[PDB]
């Protein structure tokens, strides 16, 4: 089938340049004209570039004019947005989709200014624990800049109750967001339930087991 | 120049609902106009294209129109699942390239609470964070207020929007910021959840 | 109460590529009433007999109608390549259907005949590398996506009709070309029915 897979994105300080690069599948690249969508944090859609199949045409839209390029390679199968004089209002998610069909896009933040390893601690259950009934649990990943940051349960085996909140900006600058599940307690003291906590942007993972004090 | 979209529409459940998309000439009427949906926390997909046609997999209950200066999006049959942000987009050949529209947010019309207190590992690192967790709310509405002991708490205090769950139920976290010598001094702490005006009340000790 | 089959006896039927469809729920039907009209060559169903479609209660009938030469009956099937299944009038393979060609008697007079019949014999759209050409297939209910280029009577078989496509269109050309038939005697036409269930809503019912 069709996929697509944006590449390219993270810290990258204003006024420098950053690539995006595009790998497609599952039909004739060649065939097809592209196109670069932005999204700023909680913001609506805003156009980018667009090539022809071929690298023939490109077209801009006047807030990128000049200091973006978009490129392709049709032997390559590949999209590139080669941007320059990055900007504050160019954080936002790249996503590269010709119309039809549409890739999960790639993170895009400024520059920034430090940061960081996010500080992943437990929040552990209570022994109080409704004798037959539900309990529940969770991690805590406290300071960090810039988003994302990606938790997992049990690699991913444990998706039923699970609620992954939105991050959230201290007053210090950097994020914090947690991620929970609900879970019976009679299997409180005889399954393990472990965090598979995630911040590529610093290359940070941290796989945590979560138990009773 | 640009495309004008209502930022918000609303129906229930079977209801009809007509999105519009108002633009020019060198925009809109020259080229065909194109309609997306995107859900939360996940990548828009194409729901029609070339004006009025579907592609595959697109049910019928979405239906496009075009006019000269406009275009629309009628939604027969309304669903929840339909609760997410409608985009238009068309060219502009005077200034090469595409425009997209605002976007509408379509909306389709007791919480579980969990607390946490701040860990030892993170006592160990001189914080203290008090972790609120609601789930599974109806409508996605509430209020929260923070207590040290028996009194409020506005310092430190950080509270997320609700968001809709998978189960079409609303979701939102509430954050206390202490240093450890707040929360070792204390007898208490306590979240507090005004939801439909009825209230629950979790609380902590050191 | 009723469902309407007038506006299909009213005129002259559209050709393939522009057939036009009436849309029944909450109503009743007597559909051999209708069919009593013509003389009735073929009818074929999928999903569905000829004797349960006239007798069922459904949530939703569509009724697409249109002028049809019996000479192309095979080209109905999505079977072979066949221009009318690939670029003119293709029926849902998700929901139940059946499929009528029938001839108008010369005692039905309020249908009118067209000059002769027209089809879409290629819908395919020139790719930017303006070598390869894509063919535009149509969508089940849904039109040609050559609609907006093929006036609705096929001028001279073989005319062709193309479109420079805007980069919001992806860019390139489309391209069309258009084939006739001559009109018969007495004329023939076609019939799409589809028709839905559910639930609680089954209101498109038989008259009884």
């Amino acid at each position: 089938g069709v996929q697509l897979v944006e590449s390219g994105g993270g810290l990258v300080q204003p006024g420098r340049s950053l690539r995006l690069s595009c790998a497609a599948s599952g039909f004739t690249f060649s065939n097809y004209a592209m196109y670069w969508v932005r999204q700023a944090p909680g913001k609506g859609l805003e156009w980018v570039a667009l090539i022809s199949y071929d690298i023939s045409t490109d077209y801009y839209a006047d807030s990128v004019k000049g200091r973006f390029t978009i490129s392709r390679d049709n032997s390559k199968n590949t999209i590139y947005l080669q941007m320059n004089n990055l900007r504050t209002e160019d954080t936002a998610l790249y996503y590269c989709a010709g119309n039809d069909y549409w890739g999960q896009g790639t993170l895009v933040t400024v520059s920034s200014a430090s940061t960081k390893g996010p500080s992943v601690f437990p929040l552990a259950p209570s022994s109080k624990s409704t004798s037959g009934g539900t309990a529940a649990l969770g991690c805590l990943v406290k300071d960090y800049f810039p988003e994302p940051v990606t938790v997992s349960w049990n690699s991913g085996a444990l998706t039923s109750g699970v609620h992954t909140f939105p991050a959230v900006l201290q007053s210090s600058g950097l994020y914090s967001l947690s991620s929970v599940v609900t879970v019976p307690s009679s299997s409180l003291g005889t399954q393990t339930y472990i965090c598979n906590v995630n911040h590529k942007p610093s290359n940070t993972k941290v796989d945590k087991k979560v138990e009773p004090k | 120049s640009v495309l004008t979209q209502s930022p918000s529409a609303s129906g229930t459940p079977g209801q009809r609902v007509t999105i519009s998309c108002s633009g020019s000439s060198s925009n809109i009427g020259n080229n065909y106009v194109y309609w997306y949906q995107q859900l939360p926390g996940t990548a828009p997909k194409l729901l029609i294209y070339w004006n009025d046609q579907r592609p595959s997999g697109v049910p019928d209950r979405f239906s496009g129109s075009k006019s000269g200066t406009s275009a629309s999006l009628a939604i027969s049959g309304l669903r929840s699942e339909d609760e997410a942000d409608y985009y238009c987009a068309a060219w502009d050949d005077s200034l090469s390239g595409a425009v997209f529209g605002g976007g509408t947010q379509l909306t389709v019309l007791a919480p579980s609470v969990t607390l946490f207190p701040p860990s030892s590992e993170e006592l160990q690192a001189n914080k203290a964070t008090l972790v609120c967790l609601i789930s599974d709310f109806y409508p996605g509405a509430v209020t929260v207020a923070w207590k040290a002991d028996s009194s409020p708490v506005k310092a430190g205090v950080e509270t997320t929007t609700p968001s809709k769950q998978s189960n079409n139920k609303y979701a939102a976290s509430s954050y206390l910021s202490l240093t450890p010598e707040q929360w070792k001094s204390h007898r208490s702490y306590s979240c507090q959840v005004t939801h439909e005006g009825s209230t629950v009340e979790k609380t902590v000790a050191p | 109460v009723e469902c309407d089959f007038s506006p299909l006896l009213s005129g002259t039927p559209p050709q393939v590529y522009n057939f036009k469809r009436l849309v029944f729920t909450n109503c009743n039907y007597n559909l051999t009433k209708l069919l009593s009209l013509f003389s009735v060559n073929d009818f074929t169903c999928s999903q569905i007999s000829p004797a349960a479609i006239a007798s069922n209660c459904y949530s939703s009938l569509i009724l697409d109608y249109f002028s049809y030469p019996l000479s192309m009956k095979s080209d109905l099937s999505v079977s072979s390549a066949g221009p009318i299944s690939q670029f003119n009038y293709k029926q849902s393979f998700s929901n139940p259907t059946c499929l009528i060609l029938a001839t108008v008697p010369h005692n039905l007079t309020t249908i009118t005949k067209p000059l002769k019949y027209s089809y879409i014999n290629k819908c395919s759209r020139l790719l930017s590398d303006d070598r390869t050409e894509v063919p535009q297939l149509v969508n089940a209910n849904q039109y040609s996506p050559c609609v907006s280029i093929v006036p609705s009577t096929v001028w001279e078989d073989g005319d062709y009709y193309r479109k420079q496509l805007s980069p919001l269109e992806g860019g390139g050309w489309l391209v069309a070309s258009g084939s006739t038939v001559a009109m018969t005697e007495q004329l023939q036409m076609g019939f799409g029915i589809t028709v839905q269930y559910g639930t609680d809503t089954n209101s498109v019912c038989p008259k009884l």
